[PDB]
């Protein structure tokens, strides 16, 4: 047959049966069996077998009968009741139209603007472990651009992710952690200016993930952390962090950790405190009180790591610093 | 072990 | 949270290789057998995302002729990958006693050229392909593993310029760090059905280091002694120096020795008895 858009218009009802009540008999399976063929007549409109893609009757027409019938959010809504290579195929679709430019227009960039609980949908997917993974793939390609990266980040619904990051589900929390890692790094001027702005609430918060019993949500998140604070675009967050003596207390007793990979990127935190020209009182106080134990530590630490140039210049760059006071 | 103070 | 040695009862050491070691055990919850990959993340250090994804791709395949995919679990330093288990051992454990005809020999490269074709319809390379990581079921069924090094290609970044693979197994294009996509994994599937047949790959005696010079410069491997032209000029479909003029994991599947003889499977029950008898010998 081939149709254009009646693909959407049989989607939409298909999946209006799967939502409603008792059938398992019959009708029930019938209907999941047609949400599996127009996935597909519907994917290969975009994508389109051994056949370009027709950027006119394939495109537009499917684009447009996606906004207008909202079957964009029935299948984020409804994620749920479609089977496996379906929530494969929706989150490719999704992908796909969502990458849509016409002229330097991304659509549905737009489209999702004005659908903004569509986004909020995706992220608390991370609650229902049989879609989890994959609102994260979907939820990680609206990330892509700026305008939904803020419409997320900018949300109270954000530091749900520090619950995410830490699930029980080592997969889906892994996962968690990656779009979370996304959002404050992709953007860097956004982030730079959510992170600002938050700083007190946001740092009070990713304090608890460098003191995870999960040795992953540990290792990651201190490893962010150096990556957030040795950036250029956060300059200021930088200067707030490295002032804090809790905060070197903290790292010191890091770089003396059970994991030696946790105590590397301790490290990486643990060097800006001492390469910081503008040092303040209690800073100090605790390095040079702390002098020469650490230019004993620095010396015997990690020296089997010489495949690694950088950070034998580092250590010895910190020994000269903490003797020179 | 540091001083920690 | 959550202890696998808890929910799991570990049994017999099932394997040993890059990453870990894997261990045949139970799952009390259900009481099926799985295998259980363990992973030391600690000492690891291949990155830690990149570790998380062969779990990522392994777990996004739903097919018979991928090894299923349960779950992972997370104790201290450990990481437990839970995935099916399958008894027969690999395509290259039933080498081991001696020689197999070309009914075998085909009927497993049909059951490896599907899953070839699932993994690159949706874009995936497996990228180490050998009978090494072709596990075989009780049943006789062929399955593949590993992957381990799988990527995956996005509709941008088609094409992948990475440096991975087994040395003798890889694809010209792979070692001189070029340009690829699935079309390595049919090169490799290539140097398989060598390895299938004179029971090791082209350049076996060599060192790591020569072949790396060789595979790109000369010319491409063939199978030398008494074949049937049927393959010889199958395998030489795959070691072709030019990608893009290498077959599809489809039409592969079309090809003239697939079908003679493409018996069904559990006809392979016997290289499993034939392995687990010169086993004990
Ligand atoms: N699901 C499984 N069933 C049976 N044996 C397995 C399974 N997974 C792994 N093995 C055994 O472990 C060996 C190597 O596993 P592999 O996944 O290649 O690990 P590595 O990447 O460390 O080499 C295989 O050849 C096989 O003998
Ligand atoms: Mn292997």
């Amino acid at each position: 047959m081939a149709s254009p858009a009646d693909i959407v218009k049989n989607l939409k009802e298909s999946m209006a049966v799967l939502e409603k009540q008792d059938i398992s008999d019959k009708k029930a399976e019938k209907a999941t069996e047609e949400v599996s063929k127009n996935l597909v007549a519907m994917k290969e409109i975009l994508y389109g077998t051994n056949e370009k893609e027709p950027q006119t009757e394939a495109v537009a027409q499917l684009a447009q009968e996606l906004y207008n019938s909202g079957l964009l959010s029935t299948l984020v809504a409804d994620l749920q009741l479609i089977d496996f290579e379906g929530k494969k195929d929706v989150a490719q679709i999704f992908n796909n139209i969502l990458r849509r430019q016409i002229g330097t227009r991304t659509p549905t960039v737009e489209y999702i603007c004005t659908q903004q609980n569509i986004l909020f949908m995706l992220l608390k997917g991370y609650e229902s472990p049989e879609i989890a993974l994959n609102c994260g793939i979907m939820l990680r390609e609206c990330i892509r651009h700026e305008p939904l990266a803020k419409i997320i980040l900018w949300s109270e619904q954000f530091y749900d992710f520090f619950r995410y990051v830490e699930m029980s589900t080592f997969d889906i929390a892994s996962d968690a952690f990656a779009t979370f890692k996304d959002l404050l790094t992709r953007h860097k001027l956004l982030s730079a200016e959510f992170l600002e702005q938050h700083y007190d609430r946001f740092f009070s918060e990713y304090e608890k993930l460098l003191h995870s019993e999960n040795y992953v949500t540990k290792r990651q998140s201190l490893k962010l952390l150096g990556e957030l604070l040795l950036d250029r675009h956060n300059f200021t967050i930088m200067t707030k962090y490295i002032s804090k003596p809790e905060n070197l207390k903290l790292m010191m007793n890091l770089l003396r950790d059970k994991s030696r990979n946790i105590q590397f990127e301790a490290f990486h935190v643990f060097k800006v405190f001492v390469a910081n020209p503008n040092k303040t009182q209690p800073i100090l106080d605790i390095l040079l009180k702390n002098q020469a134990k650490l230019i004993e530590f620095l010396s015997k630490f990690q020296n089997d790591r010489t495949e690694d140039e950088q950070f034998n210049d580092e250590k010895t760059y910190l020994v000269k610093q903490i003797r020179d006071l | 072990d540091w001083i920690f103070e | 949270m959550a202890d696998p040695e808890e929910l799991f009862t570990k049994l017999e050491k099932i394997g040993k290789g890059s990453f870990g070691e894997v261990f045949k055990g139970i799952d009390n919850r259900t009481q099926k057998v799985v295998a259980i990959k363990i992973i030391d993340l600690e000492e690891a250090e291949d990155e830690i995302e990149d570790i998380q994804q062969e779990i990522t791709v392994l777990s996004q395949c739903d097919s018979p002729y991928v090894t299923k995919y349960y779950g992972s679990y997370l104790k201290d330093t450990k990481l437990w990958i839970i995935m099916e288990y399958l008894g027969g051992g690999s395509a290259l454990d039933l080498l081991e006693p001696g020689p197999l005809d070309e009914t075998q020999i085909a009927t497993i490269l049909r059951e490896i050229l599907k899953g070839l074709d699932y993994l690159h319809s949706e874009k995936k390379i497996h990228r180490d392909i050998k009978a090494a990581n072709v596990l075989l079921s009780e049943h006789g069924e062929v399955k593949l593993a590993d992957f381990g090094v799988a990527g995956q290609l996005t509709d941008t970044q088609i094409k992948r310029n990475e440096f991975v693979g087994t040395p003798f197994w890889m694809a010209p294009e792979v070692i001189k760090q070029s340009a690829y996509d699935s079309k390595a994994d049919i090169w490799s599937l290539g140097i398989t059905a060598i390895e299938l047949a004179r029971g090791e790959p082209p350049h076996s005696e060599l060192h790591p280091m020569k072949v790396l010079f060789l595979i790109p410069k000369n010319n491409p491997p063939t199978l030398e002694g008494n074949y049937s032209k049927p393959l010889k000029e199958f395998v030489e479909a795959c070691l072709n120096k030019e990608p893009s003029f290498r077959p599809t994991a489809k039409e592969l599947l079309k090809h003239k020795f697939i079908l003679r003889n493409a018996k069904k499977t559990s006809y392979l029950t016997e290289l499993i008895d034939r392995y687990k008898r010169w086993k004990a010998e």
